């Protein structure tokens, strides 16, 4: 039927049980990728092709800058935890690059106040029991399906797709594809 | 042929694998690709095609084929996306390697304690492969 297992999508080894429906494995500086969520907005232009429902989520990795990449999941995680994720989300994506903030936990903070968001809430998050136990739930997502550091958007269950399998004729269009092979693992 | 790229192999071997002992580590992946290539040709080529200077003398083509293949593109890419940033491209870490084939990078890489010029060699070792033929 001229489609098939190889050139769409990766075929792991073992899912992981209890997993999210869709996650995302991303840092916040350091890959190219950059521009996949900064340009081609992929995790937006991709979720806007939710299939019956299916919700879509975000996770960061420990690697790089050893308490820098774990500090930034915390805030990632913080992020989550206040369920403003989605504002803080590009100012601190692109405060990375254009801030430049990379620094110590009360200017990472910093910024993160910046983003239109009240301290009380962030404080409270800094350490409480549900940030703890999201900065873990990463590394551990991560970890279940073994990344390695790279960009990746897995399905429930399901595995993500091979951005070098697909073409790359049409950065426009390019989402579509990327788009077409999600919409098909979720229900299919 | 064999001692004349034993030469080479033997200082490249240990000097690839030498400027990259105290000097600090810094390991990646991308780094590991080139080095098990480079390594595993150079060897192949010496520790078995490069020895027959005289009959059908050819199994090394196939073994420096691979060197400036993979050479020329693990020189020539991840190079030229840092100043080009693209989506598919991102950050790694020592990379997977199926079907046993021990260690691999748990040691070959980490058994140890500006690569920008690397990629000029590789680039330029690629005309060897023909002209070494004979
Ligand atoms: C891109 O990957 C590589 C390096 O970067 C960390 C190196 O330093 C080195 C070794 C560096 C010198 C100066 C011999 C090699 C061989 C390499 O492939
Ligand atoms: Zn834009």
């Amino acid at each position: 039927a001229q489609y098939e297992d190889g050139k769409q999508y990766t075929t792991l080894e073992k899912p992981v049980a209890g997993a999210p429906q869709v996650l995302e494995f991303f840092s916040f500086f350091c890959p190219h990728a950059y521009q996949f969520e900064e340009v081609l907005h992929i995790s937006d232009n991709v979720k806007k092709k939710l299939p019956e429902g299916v919700k879509m989520t975000k996770y960061h990795v420990n690697f790089m800058g050893g308490d820098l990449g774990k500090d930034l999941t915390q805030a990632w995680a913080v992020a989550m935890a206040l369920g403003v994720e989605d504002k803080v989300t590009v100012p601190l994506f692109e405060g990375v690059q254009k801030t430049q903030t990379i620094r110590s936990a009360s200017d990472i903070r910093d910024v993160f106040i910046n983003a239109g968001i009240k301290g009380e809430e962030y404080d409270a998050a800094w350490n409480s029991f549900v940030v703890k136990s999201l900065v873990a739930q990463q590394e551990k997502a991560a970890a279940d399906v073994q990344l390695r550091g790279v960009p990746a958007m897995f399905v429930n269950g399901k595995y993500q797709l091979n951005p070098q399998g697909m073409d790359t004729s049409n950065m426009d269009v390019f989402v579509q594809q990327y788009a077409d092979t999600v919409k098909y693992l979720s229900e299919k | 042929a064999w001692l004349l790229m034993a030469f080479t192999a033997l200082a490249l071997e240990l000097t690839a694998l030498w400027f990259q002992h105290v000097m600090l580590l810094k390991p990646c992946v991308l780094c590991i690709y080139e080095r098990v290539a480079l390594f595993g040709v150079l060897g192949a080529a010496l520790i078995g095609a490069i020895a027959p200077k005289t009959p059908l003398r050819y199994v090394a083509m196939v073994i420096w084929l691979y060197s400036a293949f993979r050479g020329v593109q693990l020189t020539y890419e991840h190079t030229m996306l840092q100043l080009y940033p693209s989506p598919f491209a991102t950050c790694d870490f020592m990379v997977r390697f199926p079907e046993w084939l021990p260690l691999d990078k748990w040691v070959p890489q980490v058994f140890v304690a500006m690569p920008q010029w690397l990629l000029g060699i590789f680039i330029a070792y690629l005309i060897v492969a023909v002209l070494v033929v004979i």
